[PDB]
């Protein structure tokens, strides 16, 4: 009441603060509210949608052809079709997606990341792709049999064209940081390489360069704390029509 | 926890409680 | 639908799955995002309980952090005697949300945003290059005053506009706490329309993605008291943290850096990451491992 | 087990129990410690009801003391001008516990330790040598900004990564009370390993003991005001109060100085006391008492 | 409510307060608690356990030689084998202990010190330990009779190996100050001064000089307040990797 | 006598009651 | 949602409920 | 409506609430 | 009257409040 003695923490603007604070407008009415489609109250509920991985990453691959990978009739078996950093706070192929792109609002995340391939060849374009997830703590597979002994999921095309290899949350901590370095035990993921199994056959009427889109989502186990700012925007300098919105 | 004194309701704290969610809006807007 | 859930949700044991007929990783991204959980199909799961975070994810979390929108850095003097376009001891700032562009993207991630706007000005004093003497900071009492867009704004710092009789204004030291103020959702329509794929008027001449709605108002922020002989640079920082945040139709983050406060134009940097032509710094190729461990 | 004790334990009164085949005091070091209580054997004890002090002795009460982990005294001048490695009107510090011995001992007589840190940033201002004047202490407006271990961190004062967006950072006046925040618990394990016995990436060429789940951050304070003619040495002490205090694995106490914040490297006094072959500062046998009452 | 006085005491940084101050991520979870073995809710937790005292404290002594004390087979009975003071919050042989390094962060304690003596000869090493803690207020006891007069145990090393002396809490004051005398009578605790009793033999194939390792620990009366900066360590300039996790 | 007003739970004052201890994991490891 | 802690009626919070309204004093001053 | 949180009942609020009043000792002291 | 917020027992207000007195100790210290 009347005795009040002031807190360390008084007088402070902290960013992250939720205490009330006062009108301008002493008594606003705003306009109500109208059922606007997809209420979004967590951010979970954007990070479980699929979006595209970045998959091919190459200078030649300009635009377009960095969203899909190109997956050609190979000559013969067990050659890596590619190999994707499962790095999601930091700049990969999963850094321009949903769950990249937001969990680099935060720091430290956890949970399974759902990872859904599309086959966009023909429909008589057949073949069998085997993706294996693998754990930290080694080298990325560049064969097929090391990598078939982790998380490998093997994926026959047929009518459904698309397959989710869920990468499972193995961690010895709770969360996973992003600390700047992708060598790191709390940071490093795994790596999901995908290898021909029965190899690509398609007919010669059919385009041989057949074509595949990745997305990495997630499920409801996963989680995020840490906020911080995402290093995907950057100010340098104040940006057209700033100084012109003052005038 | 509110220290909500003044007569708007808008003027309140960050009500970070809404803890309600559908992600089939996004992730399964289908049938 | 109709979940509540407050943590991460746990996984049930899984077992050897292999049922000829029904397999739950083979999806159709034709349709959305797939529904293939973790103890479906892919890995033989444990049953694990989950009490993961799920609070500070939350939206309104998401969006609840007091980021700046408004670091101008004035020069207070006899700006009556000669100057010409610069801030005469007061400056009128069309209160946008795309002029820094980590607010600018946070809230860009939706299309529909109803928040209210805690302002919270953190105004600093810093003695001008031209004195080259620091002789004390002074204690300054600044106004804010909120004017609704397209109404009349002042022209002067003793504009006779700044009665506030009628609009809200705020009156705060630098010796102060910083002025903290919520901004209502003042909005016309239901939210505020971060993105706008139209035009402010009936004519085709108008400005695209400016509608009047969803611009929040004009912060008019002067020096109450009048000029002193030594001039000093008020650096004033409106930061604005969105709160009671409703957001609806998630959208992709933007990628490539902002360059203009009024539209959502894009020109990536000259090489990647964050280019036009490439979003992700590249690799040497589809099989190749940037920092592989070895 | 089961031992919500809130005092020190009373002793009951010892008779003479001089019993063939049952001995107290003969214990097992190859065991444990012992259990030989006072009643037991070896005094003939009475019953002196004990309400001795346990609460200031807690864990909790023993950490929950606001110690200094960051003192930084840097200079506020135009440090654009001519500067090349110097704190240039702002400082990133990785949030360590190891920066300062005192509180870095107490935190490491326990391997795990799951808090929250109670910062308090206690920001002086002094005018430099270079001035030679004192003019008055300057009102400052201080950001202190908590990035994420490894993101993305400002590179100037003005560097638009202050913006703190999503970031949650602290705005603070030196003629203010000092700025009191609490950092959450934000570890990916479920304490703080305040000892490492590993490495921080999967390759061989990582740092020992540099776990980044138990870094805790990186705290950048900056002037939110602009540069003033004078030039201040801001010495900014950030003290870290570890709250809500779980400990796990109690250690050896630090004896040797310490020689690194990264790691627990190890170098004695060039004497005992704290010496490396000497701990203790040594007497002149084991028969001769040091500071015997004469 | 709205009338507020500032106390004498408002706007200060105590370091030992404990108001509630403000969160800077406004809706972070941590992670769940797991069962983490060995949860020390307390500081008697780790009192109670032995520690090595720095008995032998010798210039000769070096390093593994101090935390044991060189027992030998005496040609005459009635001496001193050693004398421990015990100041457990002076420097001494107790101050490298958990009791000793842990009160030094206390002025203030209170209660029994156990301490246990485990005898590190042979088998076939026989011999009788007499050690006797004196109460304060005299010299160091250098010969037995006057030593046996206060707090004294007569120790056959047996199938057991090991005594443990418990040291009582007789003081005037209810706590022992720190003080930085060890004169004192708020701070003086006694003298523990280990004698022959029927001497050390051993056979000639076993090792003469024999080894006997002890320790102190308390018990559940302990007791400590009056929080305060242990002298182990100091900080006379900053260390490495400081200004170097800043940069 | 706690004044957290805040809505985290680890914003809350340092709560020096956890008066339970077991110092049996550490003196008595045994059995 | 008022702190008025002192004694007069006329020191307390803009009242800012007063939402009866009566229009036909102006709008019908008829019959 | 008083913040009298000290020990003192002579520390309290002005007393604006002594309502009794008898002019009848200065206005008619009489019989 | 008492605004201890604090979790010690010792910081608490001035308890002027100890009216028991026994002045026979002093005064007749006798029988």
């Amino acid at each position: 009441g009347v005795p009040t003695y002031l807190l360390p923490g008084s007088g402070q603007f902290l960013t992250t603060d939720d205490h009330s604070s006062a009108p301008v407008l002493p008594c606003f009415n705003p306009t109500p509210e109208m059922h606007i489609p997809g209420q979004v109250r967590n951010m979970l509920e954007v990070i479980q949608v699929e979006s595209m991985m970045e998959i091919n990453n190459t200078e030649n691959a300009v635009g377009m052809q960095r969203l899909k990978v190109d997956i050609s009739v190979l000559t013969d078996v067990d050659q890596l079709l590619f190999n994707i950093p499962l790095d999601i706070q930091l700049d990969g192929p999963l850094r321009n997606t949903l769950v990249g792109n937001i969990s680099r609002y935060y720091t430290h995340w956890s949970g399974s990341l759902e990872m859904t391939f599309m086959f966009c060849g023909s429909f008589m374009a057949t073949g069998k792709l085997i993706l294996c997830y693998t754990p930290p703590g080694g080298s990325c597979p560049t064969t097929r049999e090391t990598a078939m002994l982790g998380t490998h999921i093997v994926w026959d095309f047929g009518l459904q064209s698309s397959v989710t290899l869920v990468i499972p949350w193995i961690s010895g901590s709770h969360y996973r940081m992003f600390n700047n370095d992708a060598k790191s035990t709390n940071a490093n993921v795994g790596y999901v390489t995908c290898f021909m199994q029965t190899n690509l056959i398609v007919p010669s009427e059919s385009s041989n360069t057949c074509s595949l889109i990745g997305f990495v989502a997630a499920k409801d186990d996963f989680s995020l704390r840490l906020m911080r700012d995402s290093p995907d925007i950057g100010q340098l300098e104040h940006l057209h029509e700033a100084e012109a919105a003052y005038q | 926890n509110q220290i909500n004194f003044y007569k708007d309701s808008y003027a309140a704290s960050a009500s970070k409680q809404d803890f309600s969610q559908d992600p089939s809006k996004f992730t399964e807007p289908v049938v | 639908i109709e979940s509540i859930i407050k943590t991460a949700t746990d996984t049930v044991k899984s077992e050897i799955n292999a049922e000829l007929g029904v397999v739950p990783s083979l999806n159709a991204v034709e349709t959305g995002a797939s529904s293939n959980t973790e103890p479906e199909e892919a890995i033989q799961t444990r049953t694990v309980i989950n009490q993961h975070g799920v609070s500070e994810t939350l939206v309104e979390n998401f969006l609840s952090r007091a980021a700046l929108v408004s670091k101008r850095s004035f020069e207070y003097k006899n700006h009556t005697s000669s100057e010409a376009r610069t801030d005469k001891n007061f400056y009128k700032w069309t209160i946008n949300t795309k002029s820094f562009v980590q607010l600018r993207r946070k809230l860009e991630l939706f299309t529909y945003l109803r928040f209210d706007a805690e302002i919270t000005i953190l105004t600093t004093v810093a003695v001008g290059s031209n004195n080259s003497t620091y002789m004390g900071l002074p204690d300054l009492t600044l106004q804010a005053m909120f004017v609704p867009t397209g109404a009349l704004t002042p022209e002067k710092q003793d504009s006779f506009h700044w009665q506030s009789g009628s609009n809200a204004s705020v009156f705060f030291k630098v010796s102060d706490p910083p002025a903290r103020m919520t901004i209502p959702f003042m909005c016309i329509n239901s939210a505020y329309s971060v993105f706008y794929d139209g035009f402010a008027g009936f004519e085709k001449n108008g400005l695209y993605g400016i509608n009047p709605a969803d611009t929040i108002g004009n912060l008019c922020v002067r020096i109450v008291n009048e000029h002193q002989p030594i001039g000093f640079t008020v650096t004033v920082r409106v930061y604005m943290k969105p709160k009671h945040i409703k957001a609806w139709a998630p959208r992709p983050p933007r990628t490539l850096p902002y360059m203009s406060i009024a539209n959502a134009n894009y020109k990536g940097k000259e090489r990647a990451p964050n280019a036009l032509n490439a979003i992700i710094g590249n690799r040497e190729s589809v099989k190749t491992m940037p920092h592989d461990i070895v």
